RNA sequence: UACCUGGUUGAUCCUGCCAGUAGUCAUAUGCUUGUCUCAAAGAUUAAGCCAUGCAUGUCUAAGUAUAAGCAAGUACUGUGAAACUGCGAAUGGCUCAUUAAAUCAGUUAUCGUUUAUUUGAUAGUACCUCUACUUGGAUAACCGUGGUAAUUCUAGAGCUAAUACAUGCUAAAAAUCCCGACUUUUUUGGAAGGGAUGUAUUUAUUAGAUAAAAAACCAAUGCCUUCGGGCUUUUUUUGGUGAGUCAUAAUAACUUUUCGAAUCGCAUGGCCUUGCGCCGGCGAUGGUUCAUUCAAAUUUCUGCCCUAUCAACUUUCGAUGGUAGGAUAGAGGCCUACCAUGGUUUUAACGGGUAACGGGGAAUUAGGGUUCGAUUCCGGAGAGGGAGCCUGAGAAACGGCUACCACAUCCAAGGAAGGCAGCAGGCGCGCAAAUUACCCAAUCCCGACACGGGGAGGUAGUGACAAGAAAUAA
RNA sequence: CUGGUGCCAGCAGCCGCGGUAAUUCCAGCUCCAAUAGCGUAUAUUAAAGUUGUUGCAGUUAAAAAGCUCGUAGUUGAACU
RNA sequence: AACCAGGACUUUUACCUUGAAAAAAUUAGAGUGUUCAAAGCAGGCAAGUUUUGCUC
RNA sequence: GUCGCUACUACCGAUUGAAUGGCUUAGUGAGGCCUCUGGAUUGGCAUUGCCGAG
């Protein structure tokens, strides 16, 4: 299979190292899991030492989190806006490490209705005084209205699909929401 | 060249065949080998054809047909006795055991019967270790929660001063 | 290569067992345990070569097999367990209470005690961390670990357990005027008394420790061993009390020994 | 080298693990002590790089050997080569010779690295195929 | 163990080499031979090719008995062929082909990693808002019976078992967070009753103060005094490392939901509603996590023969570095996309040769040095040359498999099948090197384990030589 | 020393002996050295101060570039 | 201000001394009746009791 | 010093030089592996769509 050795690699000097060993298994490599967007299709592996890893080729309703309330919950993956490096990753739809997707927000809407009360952009007694004591906060940014707005909300995955099976994320928001719309406002 | 239940190919043909399917038998774990087997499919080179009785005729086969086999063995588990004798709940289940005769055997006066043994069947044996590994559980918790305690008295003592 | 290895030659047998060079070709290779191999005694060494109780390797595995060493007060069956340092070996059978415990050259020797003294097993720490629950939790440097042990222990001390009834009931701290034995190296097995204690960046604490004669020498952090303090070590020391006997006095002792008979 | 804008990648060059909220104002920057008698520079401190391979502000830890040389290439990106000196033992003649050694360690942008300006360097895991050190300590000519 | 001599000339003194001289498990051969102790014996070319036998097997009362035997209590009750199951087979042993900062030697790091077994800790929590607590099916052997000339030749046909495989309540009680029937300030208004709340994965966030010591404001709100509003020794989590985002605790979600026992053998102890009901011991085998151990994998510095009639080498198709990703158990241009042109070198880079495995070490010995080191110890590589892969913690394993290349073999001409640089023995190359022997008794290893096995290992047969003692006299 | 051949056979590590008196050729006698061991062929080491850092030699025996500049390299006055 | 005690203390090396951790065998070499020796790591007491020990 | 005869040593050389082994160019490509498919057969559900697998 693929090696990971530097025997094969030129050294620093130069010079070509020739052959000393013949390929081990404890320096093998795999193939690339290029999860893209699909019916959820996780397999398993098994690695050295005894232990497994989750692969995955398709993910379906994956978690992403919102640390301004530090809330998180499930939510089902549309489609990958933009992912460093080959460009064309994004054309052939994989899903990595450090690539920002398209997400809805009809669980947010949802979750923040009942949790707030008073609806963004428009008896119970309890209910009432729960809002009340939980009103000023509810302010939030003006791209996270117009996502909600719009129906789609943009999020930056945190894990590696290919050795956790798992597609786990957080809402952008900040900075980095305006570095990336200005990354991604010329090119859309 | 044996049969092979899948092959679509009219003839014989060489396959990695695994021990998940027939034919195979592994000398050690882990291991595969590369072996000849014919189609599933019937043609005219075969020699012995395997056929089975569905449904018998009008006339009977004096060789087969006539001739029937016993069946010598019985039930073992506590369940297969159980359909197999359709007795009650509480009907004496060691009552329901097949007897053989040892006239063969050479045993002269006094055949002594021989009988296999029936398996899951509730004995009081089982339910002591049982009972033990209750008791082991119950202990680590006591000592869990006696040392526990005893911690809490130094940490309120490293606490307080 | 592609594995582990489970013969051990001899000649490569490490030189403290003193194992006699003929009389076969491969050494007792320890089994995996609570000491290192290179660092442990063997219960077939200990208990034929060392101690006499049967000869070759057959009698003594057959003893083993008759449940009679109470190794810790339990009984083993392996015939090449890693007995390490401060180890007992109660033969109830006997009555002897055997203590494995390095003499004034650096070698095991016959440390036999009383029936009390031979239950605590006074043992080094190695880390202090929390474990699950949030609790803290203890490592010595026999393989055993202590729930819930005192608040004031810190690295680099002192512990006596009590064994089958376990727990911790006494710790020694690490600081001036204790007494301590050097497990390995150059200076092996010989107790006297910290005094300096020398910092060095990154690793490598330098402990300087002067003898019952005031000789002085050095040795490393992980090599000391603290048993006792100003003159109260809580453990009985063998024979010649670890202090330095050299080649001049030994040759003295000798001539000695011979004006005897 | 030259210190360029921060975010001038693809990926968002950011501090990992480090969140902003309504509450606390702005991004907090951290901060850790190498070790070893170091002390971490002001401008890592309060700068602007975030520079992933450093031994402030960063991911790698400082353990093992701790050598010191003369860089000698400052052509390439945030790492140096550090030509170390020494005298070969001959036994037969009872004489030396010079022999030298070029390094290869990373240099933050805490550090401003020329020719000559000899630096002591540490060891700092393997880096980049032949980078197994990190710039810790510069005595330079200037000051 | 600081040593010489003969040879150029008619004769002399030098330079100079030749020769004599002495040593070497350093090799062979020639002549000769009555004994013991001790140690080695196909490396030098053919890491060339092999008929034949062996070298890896393993069971306690305690994983399965219906022996389809046996010697002698109506589920069996003693032996047990036969097999499945678990483990080892990655340890030993052989050889030195390849290998020139490669191996190896000394010295560091893994705060950049994995690990079967051993040791020590770890588990009143699984399901209902009607759940088995004891439960599914297949799977050997036996049984008739078939094809191939022989196969480690199997399927066809009846079944019966698992500490294998696949499911499945167990244990209370207390407490916590959410959904909310309800009133009447009886705080900021919380709870009747309903559910998750053990353990394990991933994601985000908070606390992670602690070298010590005073005040001005805002929010929810813990003790509420004596409702002015106070607000503390502490509930603010805590500890450790040279050094961290380290260990631990709290918050919000996910898991084709991990573990949390459907197993065996002996002591028949004690009870009263007397059911033949309750309860009580000594062990063994598995299983989650952590530490440790046995190992592995990378990795810092320094040290390698000859060659300039090799002076520039490396970047195409990775050569030097940055970002991001993939893969790996794990760092890393190991790989991919983009961005820069970099790295080494007269202190000899690079290329080539080596009749070069490296070292501990051996021979000679004033000292300095020179030569050798396949070989009883350590590390590396290989099992005809490559390449790929399953099993297994650990193999790119060859007494594991697969395909090509060069060989050998039975063929009925349809096919089948292998690897002694293991122990013996055969052919050939050869100046050059041994028995187709006995044994697990000693050293140790493997396994379910006092009981089995081990061409590892011990012993012996053969020699002219490797060392030590001495017949052929008196 | 005694017999056979007579630049022939041959001996011989080098010098070297043999053309009718051969202490060096082949036969006998005896003697010398080691000893159950001795010789021969090859590799290597000491001698080799003929590899020389210790520790060589360069006018005539082998050996100072025809001469000069010049960078690596080597060596570098005294004084705290 | 200033003083004493403990720790750190070479701007930066080369050099010299000592210590630490460091495989054994092998080399030198200490002890020790394989009849000496190549060896090996044991071994010894103790003639008048035989002692179910001591000593290295 | 040229010419000699011989045993033997070394060099160049037409033959667009031959015969092995590494280093590379171009073409093709066995083999196992990862992945996309395919549901004889096992099928619980006169029935008939759903859990499924090698």
């Amino acid at each position: 299979g693929i090696t990971r050795d530097s025997r094969h690699k030129r050294s620093a000097t130069g010079a070509k190292r020739a052959q000393y060993r013949k390929k081990r298994k404890f320096e093998l490599g795999r193939q690339p899991s290029n999860t893209r967007i699909g019916p959820k299709r996780i397999h398993e592996v098994r690695v050295r030492g005894g232990n497994k890893k989750f692969r995955a080729l398709r993910l379906d309703s994956g978690n992403f989190s919102w640390g301004s309330e530090g809330v998180s919950k499930k939510t089902r993956i549309i489609q990958v806006a933009y992912h460093p490096s080959n460009n064309e990753l994004v054309r052939t739809n994989t899903l990595t490490k450090s690539a920002i997707v398209q997400i809805d927000a009809a669980p947010f809407r949802v979750w923040y209705e009942t949790h707030y009360g008073i609806l963004m952009g428009s008896k119970s007694k309890h209910v009432q005084r729960k809002h009340s004591a939980r009103l000023g906060d509810s302010k939030v940014d003006s791209a996270l209205e117009t996502q909600f707005a719009a129906g789609r909300l943009y999020a930056v995955v945190s894990s590696r699909p290919g050795q956790s099976g798992r597609c786990d994320g957080y809402i952008l928001e900040g900075e980095e929401l305006h570095f990336y719309l200005r990354r991604m406002a010329p090119k859309k | 060249f044996p049969m092979f239940q899948g092959v679509l190919l009219p003839h014989r043909v060489r396959l990695l065949l695994r021990a998940g399917h027939p034919c195979y038998r592994p000398r050690r774990d882990g291991e595969r080998k590369r072996k000849s087997v014919r189609g599933c499919i019937v043609g005219q080179d075969l020699a012995v054809l395997a056929l089975a009785i569905v449904k018998q005729g009008e006339q009977d086969i004096p060789g087969l047909t006539d001739v029937t086999v016993p069946k010598r063995l019985g039930p073992k588990r506590a369940s297969k006795i159980r359909r197999f004798f359709n007795l009650s709940k509480e009907d004496d289940v060691r009552q329901f055991v097949i007897r053989r005769e040892v006239v063969p055997k050479k045993e002269g006066k006094k055949p002594y019967t021989k009988a296999p043994k029936i398996q899951r069947l509730v004995t009081p044996r089982t339910l002591q270790h049982k009972r033990h590994r209750f008791a082991l559980k119950r202990r680590q918790a006591e000592k869990n929660r006696e040392e526990a305690a005893e911690f809490a008295q130094l940490m309120a003592k490293r606490v307080a001063e | 290569v592609r594995g582990p290895k489970k013969h051990l030659k001899r000649v490569a047998a490490p030189h403290h067992w003193l194992l006699d060079k003929l009389s076969g070709t491969y050494a007792p290779k320890p089994s995996p345990g609570p000491h290192k191999a290179r660092e442990c005694l063997p219960l077939i060494v200990f208990l034929r070569n060392r101690l006499k109780y049967a000869l070759n390797g057959r009698e003594v595995k057959a003893i083993l097999m008759q449940r009679l060493i109470k190794v810790d007060g339990k009984v083993r069956t392996d015939s090449t367990f890693p007995t390490g340092f401060m180890d007992v070996i109660s033969v109830d059978k006997t009555g002897e209470h055997f203590r494995l415990v390095y003499d004034i050259k650096g070698r095991f020797t016959v440390h036999r005690i009383t029936a009390e003294e031979a239950k605590y097993k006074l043992c080094k720490v190695k880390r202090v961390q929390l474990g699950a629950k949030g609790v803290p939790f203890l490592v010595t440097h026999d393989g055993r670990t202590i729930r819930y042990p005192d608040p004031l222990i810190k690295v680099n001390d002192t512990i006596k357990l009590n064994l089958e009834t376990n727990k911790i009931e006494s710790f020694i701290k690490f600081d001036t005027s204790a007494q301590v034995m050097v497990t390995g190296g150059r200076n092996m097995g010989r107790v006297g008394t910290i005094v300096h204690r020398e910092h060095h960046l990154g690793s490598f604490e330098i402990i300087h420790v002067k003898d019952a004669l005031d000789r002085e020498f050095a040795t490393r952090l992980s090599n000391v061993f603290v048993i006792g303090e100003t003159g109260k070590s809580w453990i009985s020391l063998p024979k010649g009390k670890g202090v330095k006997l050299s080649i001049t006095e030994e040759r003295d002792r000798r001539r000695a020994l011979k004006g005897l008979a | 080298a030259t210190e360029l804008v921060v975010q001038s990648e693809r990926a968002f060059q950011k501090q990992p693990h480090i969140f902003q909220n309504a509450k606390k104002g702005a991004g907090r920057r951290w901060y850790k002590d190498v070790g070893l008698g170091f002390k971490t520079p002001a401008e890592a401190i309060y700068g602007e790089y975030v520079d992933k391979k450093c031994p402030f502000v960063g991911q790698v830890s400082i353990r093992g050997r701790i050598l010191t040389g003369t860089v000698v290439s400052t052509k390439m990106h945030r790492t140096i080569i550090i030509r170390r000196e020494y005298l070969h033992f001959i036994p037969k003649y009872n004489r030396y010779e010079k022999r030298h050694k070029n390094l290869a360690a990373h240099v933050s942008p805490a550090f401003r690295i020329n020719e000559g300006d000899v630096v002591t360097v540490g060891q700092c895991r393997p880096l980049s195929k032949t980078v197994r050190f990190n710039v810790l300590r510069v005595v330079k000519h200037t000051e």
